[PDB]
């Protein structure tokens, strides 16, 4: 991981950077369209990270 | 003052009719909606010719539309120009032929037959003089083949002195869409040649050939096919609807082109065919005309017109021209290839010259011929069928429907008697 | 009132001949662009400059 | 109005409606809730206002999977009186499913088709889905055809049978519930389209790039097979093909009515990309041998007659010009006495995709029904395991108590004997 430079801003995290709301941060992984994701990648057992 | 009734059946009349409405409709000048918009007087002059004449000066074709399935109906009437029939002439049935001529032309064709007579007499004793039956169908299917040749036998014995022009598109060797189309095909002709006065032989392989090579059109689609054959449909009957120096009805073509009653197929091509990018290059003159008239790439059937010798030719030219080198044209190509002509028919070509051209030309042809050639797509489906035959192959879908081996063998017998006399001529 | 069903299965005839007809334009269109597309469309012009 | 009604027979047939009316209801649509946000008519019946049913019957034995529908996602979609459970399973035994338990739930069955029968207008065919592998969907599955049969006259049955596979299989008694099926499917079913789980297995792993399918995954791609037979109805095209138009165009004779299937682009969103799917490129990867949803080789026989479904933005001219690519490749065989093979039908709407299906949004699809002579290899292979089984007379105590008479296996030998013999000698050339 490179070196942030100097005066960094101290970015703030990624959920409310981005702006999630408390029900998606509690249920992503309860979606069924995530769930289809998660079979899929199940589904394929080295390529999913090809 | 003579009156062209007009018949389209199955998917492949009610598309090629839908253009060919759009033609005529717009070189008479009536609108989609009804009404009439011709700049000139001619226009109207001869609206009896394919319009009825209707209260409040609407103007209704003599169309009568029929197949045994509703979805290709729907297609016509919701289309441009597809509300000018009248809604009582959409004649259809709900099951359908599915590709089947023992279906279309026995089993459930025939109760909708009685319902076709109906609108077709009404509108015959409609008009005062009938010139004759304009149908177009398709050979290869099963809703246009079936009901479509009973229609033709049926309207036969009831009206025997009235022309009979059949546009009939036939299987192709290149492009086949249907399996059983040597049986829908071979059973279709069989029923055509003692009963259709004269037979515009058409097919896919030809316009798809035409489309590209000569329009230079990279994606062709059906309706461009259809525009090609609703050109020749205006044109055969060009003369009816227009004054001009030599006219020609339907009979003068009957009569010049007809040596002996069962040799009535003929070979069809249109002249004035250039690409846009092409157009410019082109001068339109008689002999540039001309030399697509006789070209057989422009002709619109898999018959090559240089295998067999022209029987007769015709001549259905359209516009403003001299009337020495139309006749003078006609006579040097006569001259330069007798080979390609039959020498017991001095002066085989007939000539004929309308003045009013179609829209956005100004010059215009269309040929009809009558060669012995056109045996090669009679061998060529008969070849394919008795093959078929021979095992007996898809015969329960014809043989459970109501008929036996035997008209499939005089349907063979009519076809190889058909060929047996174009081979004649041909020595 | 009395005989809304008339009217009900009129109004679904034309409902359903609208909606033929409005997907037959749509087609029409289409098909017009492909149909549009010959020689005269620019096809390869860039060849031509290129070369 | 082209109008049909499906038919789900067993395990496989509710898990394949399942995935065929997520497909169903997504191309017109459909909420799952039955809600509109007339093309639906072929499967879904106008109730009322603002509601839509499938006309299907979900009939099975066991009710662990009946229930399953009944407590999904698709609770709302289906009237609850037309999904059909039962007390207990046939469990792989085909003299449970034909003559001890399955005359109890057949009149129930029917009763369904009767009013789904007089709802229809005009009723075009039965889509019936079944398994020949297990009890309830080879033994309810021959007697429900046997009731059609005499009740409705000369309607068409396409019938979408899964068999099974030489060497990947769930089951020990298949070979006894596959040969006696095979009587009953020969003589009632008009089409009879053959699936092969090890194929689809294959398809999936080397297009899909799946290495681990699932019986969500094969059932997802089936239901696209079975959208596409029957898109010509739904939405207007250039050449339709009506479902009467299948039979008259691939059958030649009435004891011949077994076809392969193939559907042609079968390929994930990475490798959609990076591939130009043209009309010539999928007609090839149709008649592509290891493409085929049925495992066996049609190098080996002869191509008797063949039906390509195109759907999307396909012109009716490269169509042509791919198919006279495909008559001049010698790989492909055909028989000589049919010159004219094709049934070609084109539609105008692409295929949907569902989201979260492997399939990836491809405008131009194929969908490929073909009559073979190599298809003789598929009864023989299930030949040879059942001749093993009956030779020392194993499993038959589970089938003589329940009803069924020795006999009857031999009376399904030969037949099945016969059809061998029937297939040989037609593509023969004279
Ligand atoms: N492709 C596919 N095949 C399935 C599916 N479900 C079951 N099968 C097939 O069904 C066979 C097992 O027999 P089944 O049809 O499930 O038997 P059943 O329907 O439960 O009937 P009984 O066993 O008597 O209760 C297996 O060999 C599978 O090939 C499915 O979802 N997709
Ligand atoms: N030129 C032309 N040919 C068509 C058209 N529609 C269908 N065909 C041809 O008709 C053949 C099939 O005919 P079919 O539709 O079954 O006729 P039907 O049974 O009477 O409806 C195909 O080989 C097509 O090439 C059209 O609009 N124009
Ligand atoms: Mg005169
Ligand atoms: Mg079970």
């Amino acid at each position: 991981q490179p070196q942030q430079p100097d005066g960094a801003p101290a970015t703030v995290p990624l959920a409310q950077s981005l702006g999630l709301t408390q029900d998606e941060v509690a249920g992503a992984l309860s979606h069924p369209m995530v769930h289809e994701l998660a079979r899929s990648l199940y589904g394929k057992a080295s390529g999913a990270t090809s | 003052m003579r009156e062209i009734v007009h018949i389209q059946g199955g998917q492949c009349g009610n598309q090629i009719g839908a253009k060919f409405w759009e033609v005529v409709s717009d070189e008479h000048g009536i609108d989609p909606t009804g009404t009439y918009h011709g700049d000139s007087d001619l226009q109207l002059e001869r609206i009896n010719v394919y319009f009825n004449e209707a209260t409040g000066g609407r103007y209704v074709p003599r169309a009568i539309l029929m197949d045994l399935e509703p979805g290709t109906m729907d297609s016509v009437r919701s289309g441009p120009y597809g509300q000018i029939f009248r809604p009582d002439n959409f004649v259809f049935g709900q099951t359908g032929a599915g590709n089947n001529w023992a279906k279309g032309h026995y089993t459930e064709g025939a109760e909708l037959i009685d319902s076709v007579l109906d609108v077709v007499r009404k509108e015959a004793e409609s008009c005062d003089c009938l010139q004759g039956f304009q149908v177009c169908h398709s050979l290869g299917g099963g809703t246009g083949s079936g009901m479509g040749t009973l229609l033709i036998s049926k309207i036969r014995e009831e009206y025997p002195d009235r022309m009979m022009l059949t546009f009939s598109v036939v299987p192709s060797p290149k492009v086949s869409d249907t399996v059983v189309e040597p049986y829908n095909a071979t059973l279709s002709v069989h029923q055509l040649v003692e009963n259709a006065d004269e037979c515009m032989v058409l097919d896919n392989e030809a316009l798809y050939d035409i489309c590209f090579r000569t329009l230079k059109l990279t994606t062709p689609t059906f309706g461009d096919l259809n525009h090609l054959i609703s050109a020749v449909m205006s044109g055969i009957t060009c003369c009816l609807r227009f004054p001009g120096q030599l006219n020609a009805d339907l009979r003068k073509l009957a009569v010049n082109l007809i040596p002996f009653p069962r040799l009535h197929f003929f070979m069809v091509g249109f002249t004035p065919l250039t690409s846009r990018g092409s157009q410019q290059y082109r001068a339109l003159t008689v002999p540039e005309l001309t030399q697509q008239m006789w070209d057989a790439k422009n002709m619109m059937c898999a018959a090559d017109p240089r295998h067999g010798r022209y029987l007769t030719a015709s001549a259905l030219f359209r516009g403003r021209m001299s009337t020495k080198e139309v006749d003078e044209q006609m006579l040097n190509v006569q001259n330069k290839n007798s080979s390609y002509f039959v020498e017991w028919i001095p002066n085989n070509v007939k000539s004929s010259v309308c003045d009013i051209p179609p829209k956005g030309l100004k010059m215009s042809a269309t040929f009809i011929g009558n060669s012995t050639a056109i045996q090669e797509m009679f061998k060529r489906v008969s070849e394919q069928f008795t093959a078929m035959f021979r095992r007996k192959a898809f015969l329960h879908w014809y043989t459970g429907e109501g008929m036996d081996e035997m008209e499939f063998t005089e349907a063979e017998s009519n076809m190889n008697d058909l060929v047996s006399e174009y081979q004649q001529y041909q020595d | 009132d009395f005989l809304t069903y008339q009217g009900a299965d009129r109004d679904q005839r034309a409902r359903q001949r609208q909606a033929v007809a409005v997907r037959t334009t749509a087609r029409s269109e289409v098909e017009a662009k492909l149909s549009g597309l010959d020689d005269a469309s620019g096809l390869d012009d860039g060849r031509l400059q290129v070369a | 109005m082209r109008e049909v009604i499906s038919i789900h027979i067993g395990q496989a047939g509710i898990q394949v409606g399942n995935a065929c009316w997520e497909l169903y209801c997504l191309e017109h649509g459909i909420q799952p809730d039955g809600q509109m946000p007339d093309a639906f008519n072929t499967f879904f019946s106008e109730t009322g206002a603002g509601k839509h049913v499938p006309r299907c019957i979900f009939l099975d034995l066991e009710p662990t999977v009946v229930d399953e529908v009944r407590t999904g996602t698709y609770r709302q979609l289906f009237h609850p009186e037309q999904l059909i459970s039962g007390k207990e399973d046939a469990a792989n035994n085909f003299a449970r499913g034909h003559y001890t338990i399955g005359k109890e739930i057949v009149d129930l069955a029917l009763d369904r088709i009767r009013k789904l029968a007089d709802n229809c207008t005009g009723l075009q065919g039965f889509l019936v889905f079944n398994a020949v592998g297990g009890g309830t969907g080879s033994g309810l599955g021959s007697l429900l055809l046997e009731r059609l049969s005499v009740d409705y006259g000369k309607k068409s049955k396409l019938g979408f049978t899964v068999y099974p596979s030489p060497q990947v299989s769930t089951a020990v008694v298949e070979p006894y519930n596959s040969v006696l099926s095979t009587h009953s499917l020969l003589e009632h079913t008009d089409v009879a389209v053959m699936l092969d789980n090890e194929a689809i297995y294959d398809i999936c792993r080397r297009s899909l790039d799946i290495e681990r399918p699932t019986y969500t995954n094969l059932n997802r791609l089936i239901a696209q097979v079975i959208s596409s037979l029957t898109a010509s109805l739904r939405f207007d095209g250039a050449l339709n093909v009506d479902i009467t138009e299948f039979q008259t165009n691939l059958v030649p004779y009435p004891r011949i009515h077994f076809m392969l299937s193939s559907y042609a682009p079968i390929i994930s969103a990475e490798k959609a990309y990076h591939e130009q799917l043209s009309v010539a490129e999928i007609t090839n990867a149709a008649f592509e041998p290891a493409s085929m949803m049925v495992k066996c080789d049609p190098r080996h026989g002869k191509y008797m007659a063949c039906c390509l479904m195109y759907r999307g933005d396909v012109v009716p001219k490269d169509v042509n010009a791919s198919v006279a690519t495909i008559k001049t490749k010698r790989t492909i065989q055909f028989v000589d006495w049919c010159p004219t093979g094709f049934k070609c039908g084109i539609n105008y709407q692409p295929p949907t995709v569902v989201p979260g299906g492997d399939l990836a949004k491809v405008q131009r699809a194929v969908c490929m029904i073909s009559n073979s002579t190599a298809i003789g290899e598929i009864f023989s292979r299930l030949d040879h395991k059942f001749d093993l089984m009956y030779a020392k007379r194993a499993f038959v105590h589970w089938y003589v108590g329940e009803g069924m008479e020795e006999g009857e296996f031999s009376e399904a030998r030969e037949d099945l004997a016969a059809l061998e013999k029937d297939f040989e000698e037609v593509g023969a050339e004279s």
